[PDB]
C-alpha cells in the first residue's frame, strides 16, 4: 500500500493506490482506500483491510453520533477517535491510517496515526510499504503553501514511485481533494502516470 | 515477550547481639553492567524499633517495605496503639509474601529488632513467605561470600580450643557491638572485592531499647 | 572490559584495566590484559581470555619466525592480516577482540579487531564492555596533534572511566607506550586507585584451632642411592 | 546435565612467608548420592603440586596426562619442572582442547627450587592463567572460597599460623556446598620439607 | 539393565546381578546373567543400554584374554580396571558413546587381597568396599554404612548381601526377579546356585 | 530433606533432618521441619519450604477452630483430610509439598498419614519422605519391630536420618526427635550430625568405610 | 504484553547548586527508520517540574494526557492551587511510579523509562527515575538508554557525590549537559542533531529552551582515513 | 494407580486391585485397598493418576449413599454406572479433568443378574463378562478369550483370576505387591482375606 | 549503510557514508567503505563488516596476481570474481557489494552483486540498508552522461537523504571518483550536506 495525505494552500489533499494483495496474488486492483468518515473529513487506510474497515466503520459512527449533537467535529477531533481505538487496542490490531481533513477556521490539517497508536500532527503524511521507497523524493520535493494542480502533481509523481518499486503496491491512483469548495475525486491510470 | 522482573544487585546482612541488631546493606543499585545510583537506601524504618529490607527486584522490594510499614500503621489504628513485636511482624511479612504465592516479589527479605525479653532478634525470609529466626544471615548477591566468614567468625565454626587437639570446641562467648561492626565492615570489603554488583557505601542500622541509630562508611567505587 | 588506544605526534599509547570475571564474580583483581606480539608491536585484548592470549602467542610466535626469515622488523600490518585472516577462518567462535598498535619502518599505526575477523583504522578505539564509558571521554577529550604526555593522561582517564562506570571494569590502569625511534616503554600498574582499606580485625587463628586426623611426609625427591 | 556440577568438589591454594599451602575435599557424587569419600583431588609431579576440580572422569585422565608429559619431560631435561613452566603446560594442554574442552578447573601450587619463590596459579577450563599472588580458589563452592580467602587471608603467615588460615577457609565453604565436603586434606609446603594433614569434619 | 551390587569383604569380594530383561512392556527373560569373566580372578558386572552393554562387556573380555595369551600372566585387578575406565573415557568424547556403568571384582594374587573398583559410562572410576549403579544404592549404601566391616568373613557378606536385596525386593517398583551371585577370592570364581 | 514418622508399642517417633537448600547452596542448617500443630499433632515438612510453612500452620488454625466449634479433639484422619482436600484445590497450581500428619486420639490410637501435593492422602505405619527417604527405608525396614522401647525406638529413628544425612547431599545439619504417645509429643533435643556421626560411628562400630 | 513501535532515545540529567537541569531528542524512531523529527519528549509540569521520557512514543503520549489531566484534577476545589498546595515534583513521580508498577503488574506495561527533574517547595533539587518494571532510583546524575552508558560517566566527572552539587554552577552543568548530547549524536544510531534542554532553578524559576542543535563537532579527521588496514590511497 | 481386573460368572462379579502405592522411586506402601462401596450390593475399584483417583472414587461413593437415603432404595448397577459416566463424560471437558479409569461390578436384585462395567476417564462405558485398565488387559484378555464360560461358578472365576494374576506377576515389569480380591453377589459384597 | 556507484561522460563515481553499527550504538562513525581492488577499480561494501573485508581481500590478490600475468583486468572480470565468492559461498556469507571500474575502452562501468551472488550490470547502483528510501529519488533524478559536478552533486545529494531517514547510516560522505585522468578522493561532512 502506498498512501499520503499533503496540506496546501486552499485545504488538503489524500492520494492512494488501489492494490490488495493475499501474499502475491492480487486479490483486488481497483480497491478504494479513500475512505470517508465526515463530510470533509477523510482518511487513508493501510495494514490489514478487515481491521481498517471496521475502524473507519465505527468512527464514522462515532462522528455521526457527535454531529447530531455537538455540530461538526474538528480534524482533531477525529483523529483522537481513531487514536483512542486504535491504542487501547494495539494488540490486536494492524492499522496504519492517515486522517485528513478540512475546518474554515483550521483549514486543512493532516495526522499520522502508525502502529502504535500515537498521533502526529504533520504538514504532509505519506504511510504503507511502499511509502519507504520514497521518503528521499518527498523530502526534497515537498514545500507549504502549494497550489492544488502542483499538489497533484507533487502526489502523482510520489505515488507513482512508490507503485513502480513496491510489489503490493499498484493499479489506479486515487485521490480525493478536499476545499472549501466541496469534494472532489481524482483518479488517473497506468498509461498515465508510468511514463512519469 | 515481556519480562515482570529484573535484577538489581545490592547485599544486605543481619546480625543479632545480645542486647542489640544491626541490619546492614550496600547502597549501590544496578542492572546489567550499568550503576544507576551510587546511594541508593535499601535498609529502612519501619517504626516500632524494627528495621526491615527486601532485596533483589528493587521495585518488589519498594513494593513490599512500603505494604509493611503500611501494615504497622494499620495494626495502631486497629489494636489500641499496640506495639507491634519482631515475632508478629514476622508472621504478618509471611502473608504479605505468600499472599503473592503464584507471581511472587522476587527479593530476599530480612528483618531486625529485639524481641519481647529485650534480646536481639534477626528474621529472614525466603520470596514466597518461609521464614525462621536466626542470630545470623547475609541476603543478596553475595550472599554466598558473607554467610560462610560468618559462620566461622560469629557462630565460631570448625573453630577448636589449642591443646586439645578437636576435642574441645572454642566456647561461644557472646559479641559487642563494636565487635559486631568490625564483623560487618570486613565482610562487606570482602565483598566489595570479589563481587561486581557490591561497593559504594555501606549503610548500617543498629538496634537497641534506645532506639535506631545509623552509621554510613565508604565502600570502593568501581 | 576497557581497552583504548590513543594516536599522537610521534607514536601510539595502548590502554587497559586490571579486572577478569565470571559472571558476576572477580576472578583476577589484576590482571594483564596488555600482551606484547613483537618488542615494538603492542595489543589489548577484550572478551574471552584463553582466545586473547592464543591467538596473540601464536601470531607472535609466527611474526618472530616472519622476521627472522626476512631480517626486517614485524610490521603492524601484518600481525592485524595474521590476526583477522585467523578470526576469520575460525567463524566469530574464537572469541578476542583486539586493539593492535605498534611502531615499525613504515611508523606508527593503530588498529581494531573483532572476533570475525573485520578490522577498524583509527585515531582513538576502545573496546569492550567499558567501551562506551571510555568512548565517551575519548569523544570530549581527543584533539589532533596530542603530546606524549597528553595521549598517555587521555587514555588512563578512558579507563578510569570503564573503571568507575563499568562493572565489568575495575582495578589497575596498564599502560603501554610506542614512541617512533625509541624502545617501547611497558607501564604495568600505572594508576593503583583501588588499594584495599585496612581489615578492622585479624583472623590469624591459634594454633591448633583446626581438628586432624592424620599426619604424613611427602616423599617429593627422588628414589634415593644405597 | 551441567559437567562441571555432577561430581561436586572444591580446591584452594594460598601463599605464606617461605611456604605455600593447597588443600581440597575428599567427595565424589552422581548429584544428590555421595559415592565416595576417599576421592582426592590433590596430585603432584615432583616438587609441583596440581588440583584439579569439575568432572571426575577429566581430572583422572588429566592427572594421568600430566604424569605422562612431566615424566617425558623430565628424561629429556634431566630436571623436575618447575611451577612457573607446568603452569605453562597445562594452559597450552587445556587450549589444543579448545572446542571440546575438559570439565575442569585446575590450580598450581609449590615453591621454585632455584629462587625459593613461592608460586600458586589458576586456570578455567579452556586454559586462561590467574596468576594471583594472595591465593587461588576453584570448584562448586569457588564463592564460598572467594568470601572466605578474602576476609581471613593475610600476607606473609607462617607455615603452622598459615596451615590454620587455609583449613578454616575450606571447611566453612564446604560446608555451605551441598556437592562438597565428606572430608578434607591439606598440603603444606615448604622448600624441601612437605606435610600432608587429613582434616576432621562433619559427614554430610 | 537394572540393579549391580559389589561388596569387599576380608578375603573375597562379592558381586549381585540381577536376572530380569525388559523390553518395555514384557519381561522376555528372568534367568540373565549380566557379566564376563575377564581373567580367573578378575569378574565384570554390567548395565546399561540395551545392546551396548554385553558389546562392551564382551569387547574387554576379548582384550584382557588377548593380554593373558601374549604375556602367559594375569593382570592385577587394578591394571585392569584402569584399562577398562580408559575405553569408556575414550568412549564418552566419541560419535556414539558406550552407555554401560561396571563393576570390577579382582582379587589381586600377589598382594592377597580382594579389590572392588566402581566405574560409570563417563570412566570414573573409585575403588571401594562396597559400591553399586543406578538406584541401588540409594536404598542399599545406608544399610551397607551400618552393618559393614573390613573383616567380615564371606559368610557374613552373603548375609549383609541378603539384607540389600531384601531392601531392594520391598521398596523398588521394578520386579528385577531376584539376583545372580558370584564370588571372587584367591581360587577362583565361583557362582552360588541358592540365593 | 529426610522425614521419617512410625507406627509402634510406644507411641510414634518422628525424626527430620535440619538442611534446606538452593540449588547446590546450602540456605540453612537449622531449619525446623518439625511443626507442633497442637500438644497431640505434628506435621513433617518436605518439599518447598514455604507451601509447608504457611499451609501447616493454617492447618493449626482449623484444627484450633474445630474443637472450638465441637468441644472435642480433631481426629487425625479428619486433620489429615482437611490439607489434602485444601492442597487438592490448588492441584496444577505447582504447589511443592510431601508432608506426614502425626497423632494420637482415643478412637483411633497412634494414627500417621501421608499427605501430598498431587492429592494423595495415604495412612500406614511407616513412611519417609523427602529427597534421603531410599537411605532411610533401608535402616528402618531391616530394624523395625512393633515391641521397641521408647529409648530403642528414638534410637532408630535418629540413626535413620544420620543414615541419609551422610549419602543425600540435600539432607544434614541435625537431628530433631519427637516422640508420640497417649499423653502427648515430647520433644527429645536438636542433634548435630557434625557431633553424632563421629559418637555413632564410635560406640555402634558402624561406617567402617569412613577413617576417623 | 506488547513491542514499541515508535520509540524516543536517551533522556539525560544532573544537579547542580541551585537547581537540575534535564534534556532530550526531537526524535521518533520507527526500528532503523528515522521517521519523525519533531517530537518533543520533555513535558513540563506547572513551573517546577519537567517530566523527560523515552521509549514508546504512543505510551509517552497517553503519560502526557495523564499529567494534563493531573493538573487539572489538582485545581479542581482547591484555593491554593497556584501556592502551597501546587503539584511539587515529589508528587507527579510517586503517581507515575503508582502507575509504571500497576502496570507491569497486569503484565501490560507502559514501555517507558521516565525521569522527574524538578524543584521542591524548600528548594530542594528532585531527581528521580522509574521506568516500564516500576524500579525506582535517584542519583547526583540520571539517564536512560544509551545516556546511561556514555552521558552518565561525562557528569559524574562534574557531580562525583552529594558534596560536589554546591560546587557546581549552572554554567559548568549545562556545558556537560550540551556536550554529553554531542557525544550521544556521535554514537547512537537511533538520535538525532536537534534537542530540547530544560533548566529549573530556585531562584530563576523554569527555562525551557527548544530547537538546540549539536555544534562544534569534529569531523575533519575523517579525510585522513583510508581503508581498513592495508589500503594507502 | 497401576492394575485392576474384573470379572462377572454365573452369579458374581469379582474384582482384584493392586495394593502398590509408588512416589516415584519408593514403594510408600504394600496394603492400600483401591475400591469404594458405593452401595450394598455395588462397589467400584479404580486407578489413575494421584489423589484424583480418591477424591472421585469418594464423591461418586457420596453422592450414590445420597441417593439411596433419599429414596430408601438401592439404585441398579446400570442405573449407577450410567451416572459416573455421565460424571466422567462432563469431566473431560472441564478446567482440569478427573484422570480416573473405574470399573463398576454390581449384582442387580431385581433381574438377579451379575454385572461388570468398564468405564474410563473420558466416559467411555462398555458393559463386559470380563474386563480391565490399563496395561493389564493386554496380558490377562488372552487368558480370559481362552477360559472364561457365562456358567462358571465363583470358585471356578477366582482360580482363573488366579491364573490371570499370575501372569501378570512373571510378566509385568512393575512389582504390584499381590492383589485384594473381593466378590459381589446376591448377599452383598465381601473380601477373599487368602489370595 | 548507504552506498552508491555512478557512470558518467569522464567515467564513474563510487559514493558511500562513514557509519559501523553494532545494534544502536555506532562503532565506528568515520568509517572507510570505498575499497581498491585495483588501481581503478574500487568496489562499496554492506553487510557484514568480516565478511566484505575478508571478500575484498581475496578479490585484491587475485586481481594482482591476473596483472602480473595477463596484464590490466576489466570491470567485468573483477565483477565475475566478487560473484564467484558470492555465489559459491552464499550459505555463509552476507556480503552486498557494488563493483565500480573505469577502462579506456570500455570507459566506466558499474555491476552490482546483491546477496544471491547474481551480477547486474547497470548504469548506475544502490545499495544498503538506507538506499530503500532513495529509490524514488534517484529514479527521477538519474541522467545519462552527466558531468563530473552534476554526478558529485546527484551521490551528494542522494547520500543525504539515505543518511536523513535511515540510522544505520550516517557521518561523512565519502566519493571516489574515477577517470581518465586518475583517482580522486573526496569528503563531505555533515554541516554541509545536512543543509540541502
Ligand atoms: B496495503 O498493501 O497495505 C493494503 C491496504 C488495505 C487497506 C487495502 N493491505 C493489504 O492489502 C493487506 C495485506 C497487507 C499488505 C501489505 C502490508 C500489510 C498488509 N491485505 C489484506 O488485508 C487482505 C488481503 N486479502 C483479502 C483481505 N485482506
Ligand atoms: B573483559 O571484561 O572483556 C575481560 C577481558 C579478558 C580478556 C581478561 N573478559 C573476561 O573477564 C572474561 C569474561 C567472559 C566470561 C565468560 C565468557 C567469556 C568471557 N572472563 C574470562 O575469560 C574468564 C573467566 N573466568 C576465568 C578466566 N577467564
Ligand atoms: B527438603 O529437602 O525437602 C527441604 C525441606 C524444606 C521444607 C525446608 N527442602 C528444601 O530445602 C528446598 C529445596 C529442595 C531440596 C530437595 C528437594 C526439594 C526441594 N528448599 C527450599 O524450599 C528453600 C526455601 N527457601 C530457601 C531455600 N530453599
Ligand atoms: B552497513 O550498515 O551495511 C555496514 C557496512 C559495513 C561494510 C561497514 N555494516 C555494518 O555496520 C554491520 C552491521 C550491519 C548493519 C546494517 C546492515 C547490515 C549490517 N556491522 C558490522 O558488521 C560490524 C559491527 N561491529 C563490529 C564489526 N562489524
Ligand atoms: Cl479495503
Ligand atoms: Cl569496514
Ligand atoms: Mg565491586
Ligand atoms: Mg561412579
Ligand atoms: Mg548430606
Ligand atoms: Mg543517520
Amino acid at each position: 500500500t502506498s498512501i499520503m495525505a499533503v496540506t496546501f494552500k486552499d485545504g488538503v489533499i489524500l492520494g492512494a493506490d488501489s492494490r490488495t494483495t493475499t501474499g502475491a496474488y492480487i486479490a483486488n486492483r481497483v480497491t478504494d482506500k479513500l475512505t470517508r468518515v465526515h463530510d470533509k473529513i477523510w482518511c487513508c487506510r493501510s495494514g490489514s483491510a478487515a481491521d481498517t474497515q471496521a475502524i473507519a466503520d465505527i468512527v464514522q459512527y462515532h462522528l455521526e453520533l457527535y454531529t447530531s449533537q455537538y455540530g461538526t467535529p474538528s480534524t482533531e477531533t477525529a483523529a483522537s477517535v481513531f487514536k483512542e481505538l486504535c491504542y487501547e487496542n494495539k494488540d490486536n490490531l494492524t492499522a496504519g491510517i492517515i486522517v485528513a481533513g478540512y475546518d474554515d477556521k483550521n483549514k486543512g490539517e493532516v495526522y499520522t496515526i502508525p502502529l502504535g497508536g500515537s498521533v502526529h500532527k504533520l504538514p504532509y503524511a505519506i504511510a504503507g510499504s511502499g511509502s519507504t521507497f520514497i521518503y528521499g523524493y518527498c523530502d526534497k520535493n515537498f514545500r507549504e503553501n502549494m497550489s492544488k494542480e502542483e499538489t497533484v502533481d507533487f502526489i502523482k509523481h510520489s505515488l507513482s514511485q512508490a507503485i513502480k518499486w513496491d510489489g503490493s503496491s499498484g493499479g489506479v491512483i486515487r485521490m480525493v481533494v478536499l476545499t472549501a469548495a466541496g469534494v472532489e475525486r481524482l483518479i488517473f491510470y497506468p498509461d498515465e502516470y508510468e511514463q512519469l | 515477550q515481556f519480562n515482570p522482573y529484573g535484577d538489581n544487585g545490592g547485599t544486605i546482612l543481619g546480625i543479632a547481639g545480645e542486647d542489640f541488631a544491626v541490619l546492614a546493606g550496600d547502597t549501590r543499585n544496578i542492572t546489567d553492567y550499568s550503576i544507576n545510583s551510587r546511594y541508593e537506601p535499601k535498609v529502612f524504618d519501619c517504626g516500632d524499633n524494627i528495621v526491615m529490607s527486601a532485596n533483589g527486584f528493587a521495585a518488589d522490594g519498594d513494593a513490599l517495605v512500603k505494604r509493611f510499614k503500611n501494615s504497622v500503621k494499620w495494626y495502631h489504628f486497629d489494636h489500641n496503639d499496640k506495639k507491634l513485636s519482631i515475632n508478629s511482624a514476622a508472621r504478618n511479612i509471611q502473608h504479605l509474601l505468600y499472599g503473592k504465592r503464584f507471581f511472587p516479589y522476587y527479593v530476599h527479605t530480612i528483618i531486625a529488632g529485639l524481641d519481647e525479653d529485650g534480646k536481639g532478634a534477626v528474621y529472614s525470609f525466603d520470596p514466597v513467605g518461609s521464614y525462621e529466626r536466626e542470630q545470623c544471615r547475609a541476603g543478596g548477591a553475595a550472599a554466598s561470600l558473607i554467610m560462610p566468614f560468618l559462620d566461622n567468625q560469629v557462630n565460631f565454626k570448625n573453630q577448636y580450643e589449642p591443646g586439645t587437639n578437636g576435642k574441645v570446641k572454642k566456647p561461644l562467648k557472646y559479641l559487642s557491638v563494636e565487635e559486631v561492626i568490625k564483623l560487618v565492615r570486613d565482610s562487606f570489603t570482602s565483598a566489595t572485592e570479589r563481587h561486581i554488583q557490591v561497593g559504594d557505601g555501606l549503610e548500617i542500622l543498629i538496634v537497641t531499647k534506645d532506639g535506631v541509630r545509623k552509621e554510613f562508611y565508604e565502600l570502593k567505587r568501581d | 572490559t576497557t581497552i583504548v588506544g590513543v594516536k599522537f605526534n610521534n607514536g601510539v599509547v595502548i590502554a587497559a584495566d586490571t579486572r577478569s570475571t565470571q559472571g558476576p564474580i572477580v576472578a583476577d583483581k589484576n590482571c594483564a590484559k596488555l600482551h606484547r606480539i613483537s618488542p615494538k608491536i603492542w595489543c589489548a585484548g577484550a572478551g574471552t581470555a584463553a582466545d586473547t592470549e592464543a591467538v596473540t602467542q601464536l601470531i607472535g610466535s609466527n611474526i618472530e619466525l616472519h622476521s627472522l626469515y626476512t631480517s626486517r622488523e614485524p610490521r603492524v600490518v601484518s600481525a592485524l592480516q595474521m590476526l583477522k585472516q585467523h578470526l576469520f577462518k575460525y567463524q566469530g567462535h574464537i572469541g578476542a577482540y583486539l586493539i593492535v598498535a605498534g611502531v615499525d619502518p613504515t611508523g606508527s599505526h593503530l588498529f581494531s579487531i573483532h572476533a570475525h575477523g573485520s578490522t577498524d583504522v583509527g585515531y582513538y578505539l576502545s573496546l569492550g564492555s567499558g567501551s562506551l564509558a571510555a568512548m565517551a571521554v575519548l569523544e570530549s577529550h581527543w584533539k589532533q596533534d596530542l603530546t606524549k604526555e597528553e595521549a598517555i593522561k587521555l587514555a588512563s582517564d578512558a579507563i578510569q572511566a570503564g573503571i568507575w562506570n563499568d562493572l565489568g571494569s575495575g582495578s589497575n590502569v596498564d599502560v603501554c607506550v610506542m614512541e617512533i625511534g625509541k624502545d617501547a616503554e611497558y607501564l604495568r600498574n600505572y594508576l593503583t586507585p583501588n588499594v584495599r582499606e585496612e581489615k578492622q580485625k585479624s583472623y590469624k587463628f591459634p594454633r591448633g584451632t583446626t581438628a586432624v586426623l592424620k599426619e604424613s611426609i611427602v616423599n617429593i625427591c627422588d628414589i634415593q642411592e644405597e | 546435565s551441567d559437567p562441571s556440577s555432577i561430581n561436586g568438589g572444591i580446591v584452594v591454594a594460598m601463599t605464606g612467608k617461605d611456604c605455600v599451602a593447597i588443600a581440597c575435599d575428599l567427595r565424589l557424587g552422581s548429584q544428590s548420592l555421595g559415592v565416595s569419600n576417599k576421592f582426592e583431588k590433590i596430585f603432584h609431579y615432583g616438587h609441583v603440586f596440581l588440583g584439579i576440580t569439575g568432572l571426575a572422569t577429566d581430572v583422572t585422565t588429566l592427572n594421568e596426562m600430566f604424569r605422562y608429559k612431566t615424566n617425558l619431560y623430565k628424561l629429556k631435561e634431566e630436571r623436575a619442572i618447575e611451577p612457573e613452566t607446568f603452569t605453562q603446560l597445562v594452559s597450552s594442554s587445556l587450549y589444543e582442547r579448545r572446542f571440546g574442552p575438559y570439565f575442569v578447573g585446575p590450580v598450581v601450587a609449590g615453591i621454585n627450587s632455584k629462587s625459593g619463590k613461592p608460586f600458586i596459579a589458576g586456570f578455567d577450563l579452556i586454559g586462561c592463567i590467574d596468576e594471583a599472588k594472595d591465593f587461588i580458589v576453584s570448584g562448586t563452592a569457588s564463592d564460598q572460597l572467594f568470601g572466605m580467602c578474602e576476609s581471613l587471608y593475610e600476607p606473609n603467615l607462617e607455615p603452622e599460623d598459615l596451615f590454620e588460615t587455609i583449613s578454616q577457609a575450606l571447611l566453612n565453604a564446604a560446608d555451605r556446598d551441598a556437592l562438597s565436603g565428606w572430608g578434607a586434606v591439606v598440603y603444606i609446603i615448604k622448600k624441601d620439607e612437605v606435610v600432608k594433614r587429613y582434616l576432621k569434619m562433619r559427614q554430610d | 539393565m537394572d540393579i549391580i551390587l559389589g561388596i569387599r569383604v576380608q578375603d573375597s569380594v562379592i558381586l549381585a546381578s540381577s536376572k530380569a530383561v525388559t523390553r518395555g512392556i514384557s519381561v522376555l527373560k528372568d534367568s540373565d546373567d549380566k557379566t564376563r569373566q575377564l581373567s580367573p580372578h578378575t569378574l565384570m558386572s554390567f548395565a546399561g543400554e540395551a545392546g551396548d552393554t554385553v558389546q562392551f562387556a564382551e569387547y574387554i573380555q576379548a582384550n584382557i584374554q588377548l593380554y593373558s595369551i601374549r604375556e602367559d600372566y594375569e593382570l592385577s585387578p587394578q591394571a585392569v580396571s584402569s584399562f577398562v575406565r580408559q575405553e569408556l573415557a575414550k568412549s564418552i568424547r566419541s560419535r556414539r558413546p558406550y552407555q554401560v556403568n561396571v563393576l570390577i571384582g579382582g582379587y589381586d594374587k600377589k598382594k592377597n587381597k580382594p579389590e572392588l573398583y566402581q566405574i560409570d559410562y563417563l570412566g570414573t572410576k573409585v575403588e571401594l568396599p562396597y559400591g553399586a549403579h543406578g538406584y541401588s544404592g540409594f536404598y542399599t549404601f545406608s544399610l551397607l554404612d551400618h552393618h559393614y566391616r573390613p573383616d567380615m568373613t564371606t559368610e557374613e557378606g552373603l548375609d549383609l548381601l541378603k539384607l540389600c536385596v531384601q531392601e531392594l525386593e520391598k521398596r523398588m517398583p521394578m520386579d528385577f526377579k531376584g539376583v545372580i551371585v558370584k564370588i571372587v577370592d584367591k581360587d577362583g570364581i565361583r557362582q552360588v546356585d541358592d540365593f | 530433606s529426610t522425614t521419617l514418622a512410625f507406627r509402634f508399642q510406644g507411641g510414634i517417633i518422628v525424626a527430620v533432618d535440619s538442611r534446606a537448600t538452593a540449588g547446590n547452596w546450602v540456605a540453612s542448617q537449622t531449619v525446623k521441619k518439625v511443626i507442633e500443630i497442637n500438644p497431640f499433632l505434628l506435621g513433617t515438612m518436605a518439599g518447598g519450604a514455604a507451601d509447608c510453612q504457611f499451609w501447616e500452620t493454617w492447618l493449626g488454625s482449623q484444627c484450633r477452630l474445630h474443637e472450638l466449634r465441637e468441644k472435642e479433639r480433631i481426629s487425625v484422619a479428619a486433620a489429615s483430610k482437611i490439607l489434602s482436600n485444601l492442597v487438592y484445590q490448588y492441584k496444577g497450581a505447582g504447589l511443592s509439598m510431601g508432608t506426614m500428619i502425626c497423632g494420637y486420639t482415643r478412637k483411633e490410637g497412634p494414627t500417621i498419614y501421608y499427605v501430598d501435593s498431587d492429592g494423595t492422602r495415604l495412612k500406614g505405619d511407616i513412611f519417609c519422605v523427602g529427597s534421603g527417604q531410599t537411605f532411610a527405608y533401608g535402616v528402618l525396614d531391616s530394624n523395625y519391630k512393633w515391641d521397641l522401647s521408647v529409648e530403642d525406638a528414638l534410637y532408630l529413628g535418629k540413626r535413620s536420618i544420620l543414615a541419609a544425612a551422610h549419602r543425600d547431599a540435600y539432607s544434614g545439619g541435625s537431628v530433631n526427635l519427637y516422640h508420640v504417645t497417649e499423653d502427648g509429643w515430647i520433644y527429645h533435643g536438636n542433634h548435630d550430625v557434625g557431633e553424632l556421626f563421629w559418637k555413632v560411628k564410635e560406640e555402634e562400630g558402624s561406617f567402617n568405610n569412613v577413617i576417623g | 504484553t506488547q513491542q514499541p513501535i515508535v520509540t524516543g532515545t536517551s533522556v539525560i540529567s544532573m544537579k547542580y547548586d541551585n537547581g537540575v537541569i534535564i534534556a532530550a531528542d526531537n526524535l521518533g524512531s520507527y526500528g532503523s527508520l528515522l521517521r519523525f523529527n519533531g517530537v518533543e519528549r520533555l513535558i513540563p509540569v506547572g513551573d517546577n517540574t519537567v517530566v523527560g521520557i523515552s521509549g514508546d512514543i504512543s505510551d509517552m503520549q497517553h503519560i502526557e494526557r495523564l499529567l494534563k489531566d493531573l493538573v487539572t484534577e489538582n485545581a479542581y476545589d482547591n484555593p491554593l492551587a497556584d501556592a502551597e498546595e501546587a503539584l511539587e515534583p515529589s508528587y507527579i513521580f510517586e503517581y507515575l511510579a503508582t502507575v509504571m508498577y500497576q502496570r507491569r503488574s497486569k503484565m501490560n506495561p507502559l514501555w517507558n523509562a521516565i525521569i522527574v527533574a524538578g524543584v521542591q517547595s524548600n528548594g530542594d533539587q528532585f531527581l528521580r527515575y522509574v521506568n516500564l518494571l516500576g524500579v525506582t532510583y535517584s542519583s547526583p546524575t540520571l539517564a536512560t538508554g544509551f545516556g546511561a552508558h556514555m552521558a552518565n560517566p561525562l557528569l559524574r566527572k562534574v557531580v562525583d557525590r552529594e558534596s560536589d552539587i554546591p560546587k557546581t554552577t549552572v554554567q559548568v552543568a549545562e556545558e556537560a549537559i550540551v556536550n554529553a548530547m554531542r557525544v550521544l549524536y556521535y554514537r547512537d544510531a537511533r538520535s538525532s542533531r536537534n534537542f530540547s534542554l530544560a533548566i529549573i532553578d530556585k531562584n530563576t524559576g523554569l527555562t525551557f529552551k527548544k530547537n538546540l542543535q549539536v555544534e562544534n563537532m569534529k569531523w575533519d579527521f575523517a579525510k585522513d582515513i583510508k581503508g581498513y588496514g592495508t589500503q594507502k590511497i
